[PDB]
C-alpha cells in the first residue's frame, strides 16, 4: 500500500539502555524509511539499476523479493560518551540521521 | 562497542568550545585543547539534608535551596 | 530465520521484456541479498550506525522493521543497447551486479 | 530509459575491441572511433530453402548448408 518514504522518528538512550555510557545528548531525531517498493516503478522514488531489475524480476517470480526501502541520504551527530575506564570523550557518529530514503 | 565513533578534533587552542546539543547542558562543558575536546561534567555538593525546595540559577548547573 | 546474505540470480533479459532493446548479453548474474538482519546483533554482519539504532529499537517497539538486508557494494556492467533509431551503443550500466550485501 | 547507462569510451583509433560478454559473440565486433566503441552486428544471408541441415565453422558467425 503505502509507498517508500521518510518516517519520524526520536530515539531516547535510556529506552535503549545507552544512558549509561553515553552522557549526551538524552536521545536525537533518527528518522527511519518504510514503504513499498512498487511496480509499476514510481518516477519519484531513487532506486539504484540493480532495484529496478530486481523489481522487474519480482513481478514475475515472487520468491524474488521487491527492493527494499532503505536510508539512502544519513547525516552524522556528536555523542559524549565514557570510554574503557571513565573518561569522557567526545566522538563523531557517521550516518546516524536518516536524511533521504531509497530503494535498493 | 555497539555503535562506531571517531573522536572530534577542533583548531583554537585553550579556548572554550560550544558543541550544539552537548554543551548546553549546564553541566557539561569543553575547551579544545590538543587539536581535540576535553570536555568535562561538573559535579555538585549534596546539599541540607532537610532541604525541601531547590532552584538552579539560570545557566547554572548544581541546584541549591531555595528552602 | 535464515540471516543476511548474498543469493545468487541470474536475469534473464528476454524474460523480463527487455531483449527488444539489449542485443548483448543475453543476460547475466545479478545475485540478490535477502535475510534477516537479526537481534541480538550478529558480529559477522556489516551494518550501518542507524541501522544498529533501528535494531534495538526495535527489539522493544515492533511496530518499528528491523534494519533491511541489501546490496551494499555492487559493480558495473557493459551492455549493448539499442537507441530510437536502432543506433547500437556501447553502456555501462553502474549498480548492476552485487558483490556484497548488508544491513541498513 | 528503464534502467540507465552512459556510453563508454576508448582510447586508441581503430583499435579492435575486445569487450567481456558483448564481443565474444562471433557475430558481433567492436572497434573504437572518435573515442567510442562503436559495435556492429554481422546479419547472415538468408540461405537454401530447401536446406535439412546446417552448419557453423568452428567459432565463425553464420550457418552454412551442409545439407
Amino acid at each position: 500500500k503505502s509507498s517508500c518514504k521518510r518516517h519520524p522518528l526520536y530515539v531516547d538512550f535510556s529506552d535503549v539502555g545507552w544512558n549509561d555510557w553515553i552522557v549526551a545528548p538524552p536521545g536525537y531525531h533518527a528518522m527511519y524509511c518504510h514503504g513499498e517498493c512498487p511496480f509499476p516503478l514510481a518516477d519519484h522514488l531513487n532506486s539504484t539499476n540493480h532495484a529496478i531489475v530486481q523489481t522487474l524480476v519480482n513481478s514475475v517470480n515472487s520468491k524474488i523479493p521487491k527492493a527494499c526501502c532503505v536510508p539512502t541520504e544519513l547525516s552524522a551527530i556528536s555523542m559524549l560518551m565514557l570510554d574503557e575506564n571513565e573518561k569522557v570523550v567526545l566522538k563523531n557518529y557517521q550516518d546516524m540521521v536518516v536524511e533521504g530514503c531509497g530503494c535498493r | 562497542w555497539l555503535i562506531t565513533g571517531t573522536e572530534a578534533s577542533c583548531e583554537n587552542e585553550g579556548e572554550v568550545l560550544h558543541i550544539p546539543n552537548i554543551t548546553d547542558n549546564p553541566c557539561i562543558s569543553c575547551v579544545c585543547l590538543n587539536q581535540k575536546a576535553e570536555c568535562k561534567q561538573e559535579k555538585c555538593a549534596p546539599l541540607a539534608e532537610d532541604c525541601a525546595l531547590v532552584v538552579k540559577q539560570t545557566g547554572a548547573c548544581c541546584e541549591k535551596c531555595k528552602g
